[PDB]
Protein backbone atom coordinates (compact mmCIF):
# COMPACT_ATOMS: atom_id res chain seq x y z
CA UNK A 1 0.00 0.00 0.00
CA UNK A 2 2.43 2.36 -1.25
CA UNK A 3 -0.25 4.85 -1.20
CA UNK A 4 -0.59 5.46 2.38
CA UNK A 5 2.86 5.99 2.69
CA UNK A 6 2.81 8.30 0.55
CA UNK A 7 0.17 10.50 1.93
CA UNK A 8 1.22 10.11 5.53
CA UNK A 9 5.05 11.05 4.56
CA UNK A 10 3.90 14.71 2.81
CA UNK A 11 1.67 15.46 5.42
CA UNK A 12 1.32 19.33 6.78
CA UNK A 13 0.44 21.39 9.32
CA UNK A 14 0.06 25.01 9.13
CA UNK A 15 1.57 26.64 11.31
CA UNK A 16 1.56 30.53 12.83
CA UNK A 17 4.90 31.61 14.44
CA UNK A 18 4.21 34.55 16.79
CA UNK A 19 6.79 36.18 18.71
CA UNK A 20 5.83 36.49 22.53
CA UNK A 21 4.61 40.20 23.80
CA UNK A 22 7.82 40.70 26.23
CA UNK A 23 10.53 39.84 23.52
CA UNK A 24 12.27 43.01 22.18
CA UNK A 25 12.33 44.36 18.72
CA UNK A 26 7.92 45.59 14.17
CA UNK A 27 7.42 41.81 14.00
CA UNK A 28 4.90 39.99 12.11
CA UNK A 29 3.78 36.89 12.03
CA UNK A 30 5.58 33.67 10.16
CA UNK A 31 3.60 31.24 8.32
CA UNK A 32 5.21 27.24 7.91
CA UNK A 33 3.80 24.09 6.86
CA UNK A 34 5.14 21.94 9.15
CA UNK A 35 5.93 18.01 7.78
CA UNK A 36 3.69 15.94 10.48
CA UNK A 37 6.81 13.33 10.44
CA UNK A 38 9.80 15.52 11.03
CA UNK A 39 10.66 17.55 14.61
CA UNK A 40 10.14 21.09 15.68
CA UNK A 41 14.19 21.50 15.57
CA UNK A 42 14.65 20.83 11.52
CA UNK A 43 11.86 23.71 10.77
CA UNK A 44 13.52 25.83 14.04
CA UNK A 45 16.28 27.73 11.68
CA UNK A 46 13.35 29.27 9.57
CA UNK A 47 11.98 31.18 12.56
CA UNK A 48 15.24 32.04 13.43
CA UNK A 49 16.04 33.45 10.37
CA UNK A 50 12.95 35.36 10.15
CA UNK A 51 12.58 36.88 13.63
CA UNK A 52 16.75 37.20 13.85
CA UNK A 53 16.12 40.71 12.21
CA UNK A 54 13.74 42.10 14.44
CA UNK A 55 16.21 41.07 17.67
CA UNK A 56 19.11 39.29 21.74
CA UNK A 57 20.22 35.55 21.84
CA UNK A 58 18.91 32.66 20.12
CA UNK A 59 18.05 30.50 22.75
CA UNK A 60 14.43 29.46 21.00
CA UNK A 61 11.58 27.62 22.61
CA UNK A 62 8.08 27.20 21.36
CA UNK A 63 4.96 26.93 23.47
CA UNK A 64 1.27 26.42 22.82
CA UNK A 65 -1.46 27.58 24.84
CA UNK A 66 1.13 28.48 27.62
CA UNK A 67 2.80 24.49 27.52
CA UNK A 68 6.00 24.58 26.05
CA UNK A 69 6.47 21.92 23.25
CA UNK A 70 8.98 19.14 23.54
CA UNK A 71 12.05 18.97 20.58
CA UNK A 72 11.48 14.90 21.05
CA UNK A 73 7.70 14.17 19.99
CA UNK A 74 7.14 14.44 16.32
CA UNK A 75 5.40 17.54 15.02
CA UNK A 76 2.28 15.71 14.13
CA UNK A 77 1.84 14.10 17.34
CA UNK A 78 2.31 17.36 19.33
CA UNK A 79 -0.76 18.86 17.00
CA UNK A 80 -2.74 16.05 17.18
CA UNK A 81 -2.89 16.14 21.02
CA UNK A 82 -2.64 19.63 21.46
CA UNK A 83 -4.01 21.71 18.81
CA UNK A 84 -6.16 19.04 16.82
CA UNK A 85 -9.69 20.64 18.39
CA UNK A 86 -8.86 24.17 18.01
CA UNK A 87 -8.72 26.20 14.33
CA UNK A 88 -6.33 26.28 11.86
CA UNK A 89 -3.53 27.01 11.66
CA UNK A 90 -1.32 26.05 14.75
CA UNK A 91 -0.66 29.23 16.23
CA UNK A 92 2.47 28.68 18.36
CA UNK A 93 4.10 31.40 20.57
CA UNK A 94 7.79 31.94 20.03
CA UNK A 95 9.90 32.94 23.05
CA UNK A 96 13.51 34.00 23.01
CA UNK A 97 14.32 34.54 26.77
CA UNK A 98 12.46 33.02 29.85
CA UNK A 99 14.06 30.00 29.26
CA UNK A 100 12.34 27.18 31.27
CA UNK A 101 14.31 24.35 33.33
CA UNK A 102 11.44 22.14 32.68
CA UNK A 103 11.21 22.10 29.40
CA UNK A 104 14.30 20.03 27.62
CA UNK A 105 17.73 21.98 26.83
CA UNK A 106 18.41 24.27 24.26
CA UNK A 107 17.42 23.62 21.07
CA UNK A 108 18.82 19.94 20.23
CA UNK A 109 22.43 19.78 17.41
CA UNK A 110 21.46 18.03 14.18
CA UNK A 111 23.00 14.98 15.62
CA UNK A 112 21.68 15.17 18.99
CA UNK A 113 18.05 14.63 16.54
CA UNK A 114 19.96 12.05 14.50
CA UNK A 115 20.98 9.96 17.83
CA UNK A 116 17.68 10.48 18.96
CA UNK A 117 16.21 9.23 15.93
CA UNK A 118 17.87 6.55 15.49
CA UNK A 119 17.78 5.64 18.89
CA UNK A 120 13.95 5.18 18.73
CA UNK A 121 14.34 2.76 15.34
CA UNK A 122 17.09 0.46 17.12
CA UNK A 123 14.72 0.30 20.19
CA UNK A 124 11.79 -0.05 17.72
CA UNK A 125 13.51 -2.67 15.36
CA UNK A 126 14.07 -5.13 19.12
CA UNK A 127 10.17 -5.29 19.77
CA UNK A 128 9.94 -6.31 15.71
CA UNK A 129 13.45 -7.85 14.99
CA UNK A 130 16.30 -11.02 15.16
CA UNK A 131 17.79 -8.21 14.38
CA UNK A 132 17.83 -5.82 11.22
CA UNK A 133 19.47 -2.41 11.69
CA UNK A 134 22.27 -4.15 13.12
CA UNK A 135 23.05 -5.89 9.42
CA UNK A 136 22.50 -2.93 7.66
CA UNK A 137 25.58 -0.58 7.82
CA UNK A 138 26.17 2.35 9.19
CA UNK A 139 26.39 3.97 5.14
CA UNK A 140 22.90 2.87 5.15
CA UNK A 141 22.02 5.14 8.56
CA UNK A 142 22.76 8.56 7.16
CA UNK A 143 20.12 7.52 4.37
CA UNK A 144 17.41 7.49 6.71
CA UNK A 145 18.03 10.41 8.29
CA UNK A 146 19.37 12.38 5.26
CA UNK A 147 15.54 11.10 3.78
CA UNK A 148 13.98 12.58 6.70
CA UNK A 149 16.04 15.64 6.90
CA UNK A 150 15.51 16.16 3.14
CA UNK A 151 12.35 14.93 3.01
CA UNK A 152 13.16 12.36 0.16
CA UNK A 153 10.28 10.17 0.64
CA UNK A 154 11.89 7.48 -2.27
CA UNK A 155 15.54 7.80 -0.41
CA UNK A 156 14.48 7.26 3.25
CA UNK A 157 11.84 4.26 2.18
CA UNK A 158 13.96 2.19 0.31
CA UNK A 159 15.74 1.17 3.30
CA UNK A 160 12.66 1.42 5.63
CA UNK A 161 10.70 -1.32 3.91
CA UNK A 162 13.44 -3.91 4.98
CA UNK A 163 12.58 -2.94 8.63
CA UNK A 164 8.55 -3.17 7.80
CA UNK A 165 9.12 -7.11 6.39
CA UNK A 166 8.99 -9.95 8.26
CA UNK A 167 9.79 -13.54 7.60
CA UNK A 168 6.51 -16.06 6.67
CA UNK A 169 6.65 -8.22 14.07
CA UNK A 170 7.03 -9.96 17.38
CA UNK A 171 6.01 -7.00 19.14
CA UNK A 172 4.54 -3.61 17.80
CA UNK A 173 6.66 -0.74 19.04
CA UNK A 174 3.76 1.98 19.91
CA UNK A 175 3.42 4.99 22.27
CA UNK A 176 -0.10 6.66 23.67
CA UNK A 177 -0.28 9.34 24.63
CA UNK A 178 -2.49 10.83 26.62
CA UNK A 179 -3.22 14.60 27.30
CA UNK A 180 -4.46 14.29 30.94
CA UNK A 181 -2.55 11.53 32.66
CA UNK A 182 0.62 11.49 35.61
CA UNK A 183 3.03 9.38 33.17
CA UNK A 184 4.07 11.02 29.69
CA UNK A 185 2.59 8.28 28.18
CA UNK A 186 1.96 4.54 27.82
CA UNK A 187 4.16 1.88 26.13
CA UNK A 188 4.47 -1.90 26.62
CA UNK A 189 4.25 -4.96 24.76
CA UNK A 190 1.64 -6.09 22.44
CA UNK A 191 1.89 -8.74 19.58
CA UNK A 192 0.18 -8.62 16.23
CA UNK A 193 -1.16 -11.79 16.86
CA UNK A 194 -3.38 -13.80 19.08
CA UNK A 195 -2.89 -17.13 20.50
CA UNK A 196 -4.65 -17.93 17.29
CA UNK A 197 -2.83 -16.65 14.76
CA UNK A 198 -5.82 -14.34 14.24
CA UNK A 199 -4.72 -10.59 13.46
CA UNK A 200 -4.59 -8.08 16.71
CA UNK A 201 -7.27 -4.86 15.85
CA UNK A 202 -6.74 -1.49 17.71
CA UNK A 203 -9.26 -2.02 19.71
CA UNK A 204 -7.18 -5.02 20.90
CA UNK A 205 -4.28 -2.57 21.51
CA UNK A 206 -6.19 -0.39 23.48
CA UNK A 207 -8.21 -2.88 25.73
CA UNK A 208 -4.92 -4.42 26.88
CA UNK A 209 -2.70 -1.56 26.81
CA UNK A 210 -5.27 1.58 27.35
CA UNK A 211 -8.88 0.34 28.54
CA UNK A 212 -9.22 3.59 30.01
CA UNK A 213 -10.29 5.16 26.14
CA UNK A 214 -13.76 2.87 26.67
CA UNK A 215 -19.60 10.15 29.49
CA UNK A 216 -16.00 12.32 28.51
CA UNK A 217 -15.88 9.93 25.13
CA UNK A 218 -12.08 10.37 24.38
CA UNK A 219 -11.19 10.05 20.63
CA UNK A 220 -8.36 7.97 19.09
CA UNK A 221 -6.29 9.74 16.70
CA UNK A 222 -3.33 8.95 14.39
CA UNK A 223 -1.61 11.20 11.92
CA UNK A 224 -4.57 13.29 12.53
CA UNK A 225 -7.14 11.03 11.32
CA UNK A 226 -9.50 8.64 13.46
CA UNK A 227 -9.42 5.25 12.00
CA UNK A 228 -11.98 2.81 12.90
CA UNK A 229 -10.75 0.18 15.57
CA UNK A 230 -10.93 -2.43 13.43
CA UNK A 231 -7.54 -2.14 11.52
CA UNK A 232 -5.53 -4.88 11.57
CA UNK A 233 -2.66 -3.79 14.23
CA UNK A 234 0.31 -5.01 11.87
CA UNK A 235 -0.66 -2.87 8.48
CA UNK A 236 -0.36 0.29 10.44
CA UNK A 237 2.86 -0.87 12.30
CA UNK A 238 3.75 -1.37 8.69
CA UNK A 239 2.31 1.94 7.00
CA UNK A 240 0.59 3.98 9.85
CA UNK A 241 4.46 4.09 11.44
CA UNK A 242 6.07 7.30 11.78
CA UNK A 243 9.35 7.63 10.13
CA UNK A 244 10.86 6.74 13.67
CA UNK A 245 9.18 2.30 13.31
CA UNK A 246 7.04 3.81 16.13
CA UNK A 247 3.53 4.61 16.22
CA UNK A 248 2.44 7.23 17.75
CA UNK A 249 -1.36 7.25 19.22
CA UNK A 250 -3.41 10.22 20.63
CA UNK A 251 -6.58 9.85 22.89
CA UNK A 252 -8.04 13.08 22.72
CA UNK A 253 -11.74 14.23 24.42
CA UNK A 254 -14.61 15.23 22.01
CA UNK A 255 -16.23 18.72 21.62
CA UNK B 1 -10.40 -2.22 -0.65
CA UNK B 2 -11.77 -3.24 2.44
CA UNK B 3 -13.65 -0.68 4.50
CA UNK B 4 -11.23 -0.03 7.02
CA UNK B 5 -8.61 0.14 4.70
CA UNK B 6 -10.37 2.69 2.26
CA UNK B 7 -11.80 5.22 5.42
CA UNK B 8 -8.32 5.61 6.54
CA UNK B 9 -7.28 6.60 2.83
CA UNK B 10 -10.99 8.69 2.52
CA UNK B 11 -9.69 10.14 5.94
CA UNK B 12 -6.11 10.97 4.79
CA UNK B 13 -7.20 12.72 1.59
CA UNK B 14 -9.73 14.80 3.19
CA UNK B 15 -7.08 15.72 5.91
CA UNK B 16 -4.75 17.43 3.19
CA UNK B 17 -7.13 18.75 1.96
CA UNK B 18 -8.04 21.11 5.12
CA UNK B 19 -4.81 21.14 5.76
CA UNK B 20 -2.06 21.24 3.41
CA UNK B 21 -3.71 22.61 0.61
CA UNK B 22 -5.84 24.71 2.06
CA UNK B 23 -2.54 26.58 3.33
CA UNK B 24 -0.13 26.27 0.64
CA UNK B 25 -0.70 28.84 -1.63
CA UNK B 26 -1.52 31.90 0.84
CA UNK B 27 1.54 31.01 2.93
CA UNK B 28 3.98 31.18 0.09
CA UNK B 29 2.51 34.37 -1.18
CA UNK B 30 2.89 35.93 2.06
CA UNK B 31 6.27 35.14 2.95
CA UNK B 32 7.06 36.62 -0.69
CA UNK B 33 5.45 39.95 0.08
CA UNK B 34 6.77 39.83 4.08
CA UNK B 35 10.94 39.63 2.28
CA UNK B 36 10.07 41.86 -0.71
CA UNK B 37 8.75 43.85 2.59
CA UNK B 38 12.18 44.29 4.02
Amino acid sequence: DKDVLRDVWFGRIPTCFTLYQDEITEAEPYYLLLPRVSYLTLVTDKVKKHFQKVMDISEIWFEYEGTPLKWHYPIGLLFDLLASSSALPWNITVHFKSFPEKDLLHCPSKDAIEAHFMSCMKEADALKHSQVINEMQKKDHKQLWMGLQNDRFDQFWAINRKLMEYPAFRYIPFRIYQTTTERPFIQKLFRPVAADGQLHTLGDLLKEVCPSAIEKKNQVMIHGIEPMLETPLQWLSEHLSYPDNFLHISIIPQP
Amino acid sequence: RPRWKRHISEQLRRRDRLQRQAFEEIILQYNKLLEKSD
